[PDB]
């Protein structure tokens, strides 16, 4: 009776008590809808057939200020997997410490800002010193949530499309995933997402830490498979955000994708056997200033 | 600490960065002379794990060898592009310091240039590249050390051991030599056994060795002066050189093959490293190869293709993401040069031994692949038995389990006390790349000091 | 002609039928015995082809298992279901018979059902099995024929050719005896120094064995009696029955694993066939297993799984095809009874070899895997040796072409007028299980008589 999780590359699949597993899975941040609700959207979640949930955890929502931590009530992240849990969906954990996520400066707090030159998402010793400390507080908390120990969490992203990033640091996600193993212990099922492009897997793949890539419906799906594949020849495929739809900018005109053309992408991707996660099954909303930006600069709405 | 000049941003070929930390470099040998190193921690809890230096043979081979084909944290894949992890890499469980020795091997040099060397100056120039990375990683001075080898390795590790033992600094634990020449009297008198015993010689040859080298139960392979004798020994090197055997492994195939074309291009494939019937008077087939400019000559074990581990190495992506100095010239996994120019001063390895013995404080272990001819098993299960040691096991058979496959033999197991002999049943000269599995095993119980 | 009841419409397993006619059926041995048969007809020009007879070992063991695991014209697939054509069958340019023989062995039987015989009746039997057989395929009688098997087939065979050496009916051209019990003296003795020099004994073993079992240069490891000799002859059994080597092939994994528990279920394995060690007083083990009714016993050979052809041949769809009286029980590869209730009578084949070089017609060739102990290579060249024929051609290597892979050597060849010696390197006891192809060239350079 034992709850024994692992990757099974001899049959590129999860398994899951000893049996064939795939997920299929939809992201919902707590953090972008009120708690009062998030019953709610979980729920639907569930009753769209969805047996797990891909959400981030913004370092930013619960450290506005440094050694200051918020997690009660609409704090409370762990009350909410454990609401998850209770409904009976399996839990993605994406706890950055970036998330992007069309959030706030990609979760990291704004005061991390206070030395002028400091480089974020590096190697940079004050920058690896307070993830250190962020993740030396959050992942204490998610160890019971871990489904090892009982709980709903199966997988954890390190970073998210870090082969967009410039710095191509590998000591620096060496270091994240030392800490992680360390803080969460080597049973843990550890994955990445990047752009479905062997470019940006380039600098965001890791030893000792598994492989996946993100595209949507305007991308070749064996393409996008087989470049994961060349970085994980065993093991299941994982598309770990599958756009829906997409961001929207003030002023650029609402974003629409043709439900029926998502479908039948979704129906392929199923077909191949795959792992998918649908970014985003709910949106909810961009509080006062938990809103994003890119370059050129074009903030996102309040609106999510 | 660490010296970040020299860290791996990273490697060409690989589609996933490592997991843990490698640095690639040099280390100061005699002023002129700065060794090639190549670093890789521990895959696990790398700052409390210990440090293991490897050494190849030749003389004048890489150490790269046992990185790049045997235990490296990597392995070159046939199509010398794509490097793929190992599961059996010994980097698993430690830290792994591969050093290519002496300069003028593989990417160590000398500001004089002066390739030619001896056994005497190879150890001081070990021993000074290992001073100074004590001196650049500090960090590592306390983590337990061992001195681990193969080859021709086996005469350069119990010298340098001998250096180290005179080092306080040094937290020398233990040490470990695969394959090694202990002894070329004894690696001759067991390869001609060897050889009628696997069925190389033939009943007329062993008949006219035993009348023409032997004493009664006395046999003299190494400084016999009877004509015929010689000649029969001649003829047992001209089998075992250039009749179509691997040396490495007697029960693998040749590649490309040797006893068809010498050569299909202008370059020049030796493989003699001159450390077999050294006092048997040889043919000089050297002069007979053309002298003339620009006849490239290199050395490469016999039926062994180097050319995966050479276009790797010499891809300038990975020589600049490697640190090396863009001067220096293409890479291969042995000197001609050095090899012709060595000067071998060693005899026997017994004075080494016994000094590495009387102190009694170093777990020692020699294993052997009983598929090689070039330091084949009973050469080295006699020079242990000849040490006269006190026995603390009588010789017994070890086991290694494979996954859901039951126990298996792995080999034969002698235990005096702080000195042991091994032996790896189907492995060859480069027992990694023959039983990685039962490789890694052995190297884990050995490090750990775990009885078997 | 051919007899239409014995011919197979189908084999079960198999996704496309055979391409050349193949036979399953009895042989009239003894008026009760009738020998299980199954001839496979060559792939190209059958008509013309030569005849091979195959008969395997033991004593008790099925010839079936050259055919379904060696070299046989398909080969059971690990699943046990399905059946794959072999690239390297001897069937390729060859008519190869098949003889499950004696009787009890496999699908073998007799009407009194007495397993019990001795080499005297069962070359009678292989004799007039022999007969019939070219009585039920008359258009066969022209072709050349020849005689081959393996390991105690090395008794039954030459026996069996002095009988073929009285019938003018039966074309004679040459015979091959793989891996064969030349002589058990010497057998034993190059068995003995085998082990020593593969790792296996040790220098303290060595020693002792030298002092208690042998005179200056003479060794007596058949009949002696010196005690504590008698004591370290016993030791090296222990250590190559069950201490976890397989006697066919040391490089090999052994199946399930032997020095583990003994079995897993009410059934026994036993793997001595009671050949080896025969003058040796042996412990009494066999009447420490229960004999209790119920308690199920069979042979198979150490660490090898025999399930696959097992429950290929015991297949209900199969057994019917190959028109298998549904009366007899299950399958085995070997028959433990037989073996138990088999009486040894020949001590060496000397007088055999004799026989069949006196007429100087026939051309003979023993080839032996060089990493097997049950019939190692160095006792079948002494006995070759010992015979004292004139040498044609010194002992030298002979080669082998893979594809785009280059020349490659198979092994040594020593050649006396009639009669040549030659191993094969890598290959175990199975040899065409080991180097199917090396075995194919081999045996098509043998059978078609081209000088290597
Ligand atoms: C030693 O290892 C090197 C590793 O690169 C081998 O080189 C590779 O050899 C293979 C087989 O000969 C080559 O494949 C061939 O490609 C041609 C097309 O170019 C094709 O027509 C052939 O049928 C075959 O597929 C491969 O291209 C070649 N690659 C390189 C970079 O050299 C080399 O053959 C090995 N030699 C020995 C003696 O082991
Ligand atoms: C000897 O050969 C027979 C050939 O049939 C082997 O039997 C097969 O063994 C494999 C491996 O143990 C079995 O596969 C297993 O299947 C189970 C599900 O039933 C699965 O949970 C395991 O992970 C594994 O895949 C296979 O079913 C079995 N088939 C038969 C017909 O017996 C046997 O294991 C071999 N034994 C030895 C000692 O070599
Ligand atoms: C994707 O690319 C593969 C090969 O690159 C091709 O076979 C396949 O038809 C393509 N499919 C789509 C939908 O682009
Ligand atoms: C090794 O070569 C150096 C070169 O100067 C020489 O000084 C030294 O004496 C040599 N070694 C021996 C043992 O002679
Ligand atoms: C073999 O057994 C038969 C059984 O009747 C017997 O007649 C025969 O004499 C035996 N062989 C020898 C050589 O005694």
């Amino acid at each position: 009776t034992q709850r024994t999780f692992k990757l099974d590359y001899s049959r590129d699949r999860f398994l899951k008590d000893g049996q064939p597993f795939r997920y299929i899975s939809g992201s919902i941040h707590y953090f972008r809808i009120p708690r009062f609700y998030w019953e709610d959207r979980l729920l639907k979640m569930k009753m769209a057939g969805l047996n797990a949930i891909q959400m981030y955890v913004p370092w930013n929502f619960h450290e506005p200020q440094p050694g200051q931590y918020e997690f009660s009530g609409d704090r409370d992240v762990e009350h909410f997997i454990q609401l998850a849990h209770e409904l009976g969906l399996l839990v993605i954990l994406r706890p950055g410490p970036y998330i992007c996520a069309e959030w706030d400066m990609g979760g990291l707090p704004a005061w991390l800002l206070e030395k002028q030159s400091i480089v974020l998402r590096s190697s940079d010793p004050d920058y690896l010193v307070a993830v250190d400390k962020w993740l030396a507080v959050l992942l204490p908390k998610m160890k019971p949530l871990l489904y090892q120990n009982g709980g709903p969490i199966i997988t954890v992203q390190v970073e998210n499309e870090y082969g967009s990033y410039f710095a191509c640091d590998y000591d620096y996600l060496r270091f994240l995933v030392h800490r992680f193993r360390y803080h969460l212990g080597n049973d843990v099922i550890l994955f990445t997402t990047d752009g479905a492009s062997e470019k940006m897997l380039k600098c965001g793949t890791l030893q000792d830490l598994y492989a996946t890539v993100d595209f949507g419906t305007g991308n070749n799906i064996t393409q996008a498979f087989l470049v994961q594949r060349k970085f994980e020849p065993k093991g299941p495929l994982i598309n770990s955000e599958f756009y829906t739809g997409w961001l929207d900018h003030w002023g650029k005109p609402h974003s629409t994708v043709k439900t029926k053309t998502l479908a039948t992408s979704l129906y392929n991707l199923l077909a191949r056997g795959a792992n998918v996660n649908l970014y985003m099954f709910i949106g909810g909303t961009n509080f006062a200033y938990w809103n994003g930006a890119n370059t050129p600069y074009e903030p996102q709405p309040t609106s999510y | 600490s660490a010296p970040d000049q020299d860290e791996i941003d990273a490697l060409p070929g690989l589609a996933k960065q490592p997991s843990f930390r490698q640095y690639s470099g040099y280390l100061r040998a005699s002023d002129s002379k700065h060794f090639h190193y190549w670093f890789v921690e521990s895959q696990n809890d790398p700052k409390n794990s210990p440090v293991v230096l490897w050494l190849n043979g030749g003389p004048g081979c890489s150490s790269l060898d046992g990185l790049l084909t045997e235990h490296g944290p990597f392995l070159i894949q046939p199509d010398g592009v794509t490097l793929e992890y190992n599961p059996y890499a010994w980097n698993l469980i430690a830290n792994v310091l591969y050093i290519e020795s002496p300069a003028g091997v593989g990417f160590s040099y000398s500001d004089d240039k002066m390739y030619v060397t001896n056994d005497t100056e190879v150890a001081e120039n070990n021993y000074e590249a290992l001073k100074d990375f004590f001196r650049l990683f500090p960090e590592y001075k306390d983590n337990k050390l061992f001195l681990t080898g193969e080859s021709y390795a086996g005469i350069y590790i119990p010298t340098l051991a001998v250096l180290v033992m005179q080092d306080p600094s040094m937290n020398l634990q233990g040490l470990a030599v695969g394959n090694g020449l202990a002894s070329y009297e004894q690696n001759d008198n067991s390869l001609v056994y060897f050889a009628y015993y696997h069925g190389l010689l033939g009943n007329r040859l062993w008949t006219s060795l035993q009348t023409h080298c032997c004493a009664q139960n006395k046999c003299n392979f190494y400084d016999n002066k009877d004509p015929e004798c010689v000649n029969n020994l001649l003829e047992v090197s001209r089998i075992v050189g250039k009749s179509g055997l691997n040396i490495y492994n007697l029960y693998a195939p040749c590649a490309g093959g040797v006893p068809g074309r010498h050569r299909y291009e202008d370059t020049l494939v030796v493989q003699d490293f001159g450390n077999i019937f050294t006092r048997l008077p040889l043919k000089r087939r050297f002069p007979e190869a053309l002298m003339r400019s620009g006849d490239k000559v290199r050395l490469d074990p016999p039926c062994t293709n180097t050319t995966a581990p050479s276009n790797y190495l010499n891809n300038p992506y990975v020589r600049k993401a490697l640190h090396i100095p863009e001067s220096l010239p293409r890479w291969d996994m042995c000197n001609f040069l050095v090899n012709l120019q060595y000067r071998r001063l060693y005899q026997s390895m017994n004075s080494q031994y016994l000094k590495l013995l009387s102190s009694q404080k170093y777990q020692i272990l020699l294993y052997n692949g009983d598929v090689d001819m070039a330091c084949n098993f009973m050469g080295d299960e006699w020079f242990v038995d000849s040490l006269n040691q006190k026995m603390e096991v009588q010789r017994r058979p070890w086991l290694v389990d494979y996954g859901e496959s039951g126990e298996q033999v792995a080999g034969f197991v002698k235990e005096c006390s702080h000195i042991t002999f091994l032996t790896i049943k189907g492995a060859g000269h480069m027992v990694p790349t023959d039983k990685p599995r039962a490789a890694f095993t052995m190297f884990s119980r050995f490090l750990n000091k775990e009885p078997y």
